[PDB]
């Protein structure tokens, strides 16, 4: 028999990390699969929530923060010599963060975070973002003493696209 | 799991094996891994009295896609970016950046990699073998990227050209490879 | 040259290292 | 029904191990961060330094990050400062790409407007005194 | 392993080794190591009653596969690019980097 309907919360000493919404109690009479007799118990549910302030000043902010230099990339001139360094830092810099955050999080395969995905998502741009960089440092340092220049090229790449870029030479 | 008694033996208790699965009744799934069948086998070896014993095997698969949604993906990833310094030109200057770059990309998922693996030596996963493959491959890339950096640098107060490099690297290759000046 | 053979040899390599 | 006896130890913290080990590195870096915008933007190290800093500081982060108890109810000094810095560091990054990209600019590819060539060559480099 | 009893000693009782070896009937071999020898001995000293002892040697042997395709690969694999950096030319500004 429960005596009171919830677990006592009077003599709980604070956390600081989580806070505690609910705690039921709840009295069952199950079967087991075993044993041809009914046998009681009690289960009590504690329903707790994370304080989310050490995560989002550690872990989400500097990833939203570095996860939005993966595009400021192709603003940078290719006459410089850094359109690599700059790709290749936050390449390594999300893949340590996945490092940390597959360092908090179980490894529980039913479903994913929302944090983890979006670590694995801008991965995946940013490693298209390099093997963009590569193809257009090639079409930059290209003279016609190597390479001649096609036809179509003069057209689409030249003529079609900065009317409709707005850049019009 | 191996259940026996360390006081009798065969010569003075049985062990009587009832069902022959391990029942699934309580059980609560795991999450991370799957059970798929629960045998159980009583051993007993003639010519060697006073030995009972009860195994049961449990055999259980994985739920896989958590270990490869975070490093199956960037295993492919970091190997892909590896053929692809061939193709960056020398006259920039952004060439040993990215080789080194993409050597230490697989290094620290090789480091990462033996973490979590148990350090047996009855064989690597097919990850660790791959990785190492990649490395092997990565670093002789630095190295004919040194190389094919070196003839980029050569003036003609400095060095004179060999008839065999005008007889094969100016002629029959860029033919050979469509190239065609 | 170099970047059609190393492409070769990986594509082959992770052909006969991932043959099961 | 109800009597207790509660001790208060109130304890004092001598600073001087973490005063030299982690608050001078991070001034150290903090000062770093404001001193990419004097390098000239011809010799291409405007990135390295920048992005260096900018690991430097998430490092400390990371660092200070685990000697703290993981409370959220309240965030220390050092912390809300090496965000602070970092935004700024950021900040410089996107304002050092974007002024570097107007340093590479030909007569071949762009055309200069003229409120660009009135503003930035008359009135401000009178106001911070350049002078030509 | 050095078995030896506190309460009495060898003026009260001796300590007898039956097999020169350790019975391996029971074991499951690691994956780890490899045991390849496990003799045992029985310790006595001369001029100085009171002593027994039983000293077992295991001796054992690193599997070495899992340190060698972890620890010597790169080892000797960043090695080689030591002496690599001179071929390299002082004209394109790489040399520092590598
Ligand atoms: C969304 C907030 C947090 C800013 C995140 C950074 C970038 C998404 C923004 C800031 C500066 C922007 C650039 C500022 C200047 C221009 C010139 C403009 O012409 C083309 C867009 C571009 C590159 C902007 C692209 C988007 C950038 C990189
Ligand atoms: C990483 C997996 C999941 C997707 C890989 C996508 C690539 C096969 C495609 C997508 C965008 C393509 C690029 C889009 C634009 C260009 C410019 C174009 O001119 C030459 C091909 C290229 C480099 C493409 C190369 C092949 C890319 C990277
Ligand atoms: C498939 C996506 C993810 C890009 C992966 C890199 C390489 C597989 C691609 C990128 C650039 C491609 C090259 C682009 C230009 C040409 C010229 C063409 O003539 C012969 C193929 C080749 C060498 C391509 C070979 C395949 C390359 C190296
Ligand atoms: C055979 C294994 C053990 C080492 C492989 C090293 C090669 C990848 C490198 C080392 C010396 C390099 C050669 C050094 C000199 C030149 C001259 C150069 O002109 C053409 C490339 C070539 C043949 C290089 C091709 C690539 C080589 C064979
Ligand atoms: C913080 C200390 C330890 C490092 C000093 C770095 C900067 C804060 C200094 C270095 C160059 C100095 C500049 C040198 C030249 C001038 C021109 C002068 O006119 C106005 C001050 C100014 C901008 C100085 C401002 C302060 C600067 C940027
Ligand atoms: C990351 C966000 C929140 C702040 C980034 C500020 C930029 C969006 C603004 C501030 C000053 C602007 C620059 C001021 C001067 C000019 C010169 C002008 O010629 C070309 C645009 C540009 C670079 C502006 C481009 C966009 C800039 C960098
Ligand atoms: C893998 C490492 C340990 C040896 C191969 C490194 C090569 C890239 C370098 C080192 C010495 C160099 C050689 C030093 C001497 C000369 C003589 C010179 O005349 C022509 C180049 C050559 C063969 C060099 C070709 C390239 C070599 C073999
Ligand atoms: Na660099």
């Amino acid at each position: 028999v429960l005596i009171g309907s919830s677990m006592n919360l009077k003599d709980y000493w604070e956390s600081g990390e989580w806070a505690i919404i609910k705690a039921p109690g709840y009295k069952h009479d199950i079967k087991y699969n075993c044993c041809e007799e009914i046998y009681p118990d009690i289960t009590y549910s504690l329903y707790i929530r994370r304080l989310p302030l050490f995560y989002t000043i550690n872990l989400i902010i500097p990833c939203l923060l570095i996860s939005f230099l993966t595009v400021l990339v192709f603003y940078l001139p290719s006459d410089c010599g850094e359109k690599v360094t700059l790709c290749i830092s936050v390449l390594l810099s999300l893949t340590v963060f996945l490092l940390v955050i597959t360092e908090t999080i179980p490894s529980t395969s039913l479903v994913i975070p929302l944090i983890g995905e979006y670590l694995l998502f801008t991965m995946i741009f940013v490693t298209l973002s390099i093997v963009i960089t590569v193809f257009v440092l090639n079409v930059h340092y290209r003279t016609p003493t190597t390479h001649t220049m096609p036809s179509w090229v003069k057209t689409v790449f030249l003529n079609l696209l900065p009317r409709v870029m707005f850049m019009t030479r | 799991l191996k259940f026996r008694s360390w006081t009798y033996d065969h010569t003075e208790i049985d062990m009587v094996l009832m069902t022959p699965t391990a029942s699934m009744d309580d059980f609560t799934p795991s999450g991370e891994w799957d059970i798929v069948a629960l045998p159980g086998r009583r051993t007993v070896n003639p010519q060697d009295p006073s030995y009972v014993d009860v195994t049961y095997d449990f055999i259980i698969k994985r739920k896989p896609l958590f270990y490869t949604i975070n490093l199956i993906i960037p295993c492919v990833l970091t190997t892909l970016l590896a053929i692809l310094v061939f193709y960056l030109p020398s006259d920039c200057g952004e060439k040993m950046t990215l080789c080194i770059s993409v050597l230490l990309a697989l290094t620290f998922f090789l480091l990462l990699i033996s973490k979590i693996v148990p350090p047996t030596s009855l064989d690597v996963p097919l990850i660790g073998k791959y990785l190492m493959f990649t490395m092997v491959l990565v670093t002789f890339s630095i190295v004919t990227s040194v190389c094919v950096l070196n003839v980029h640098h050569r003036s003609p107060s400095t060095h004179t050209m060999a008839p065999w490099v005008k007889r094969c690297f100016l002629h029959k290759l860029p033919t050979f490879l469509f190239m065609k000046r | 040259l170099f970047l059609w053979v190393f492409m070769f040899v990986c594509v082959l390599g992770t052909v006969g290292l991932f043959l099961p």
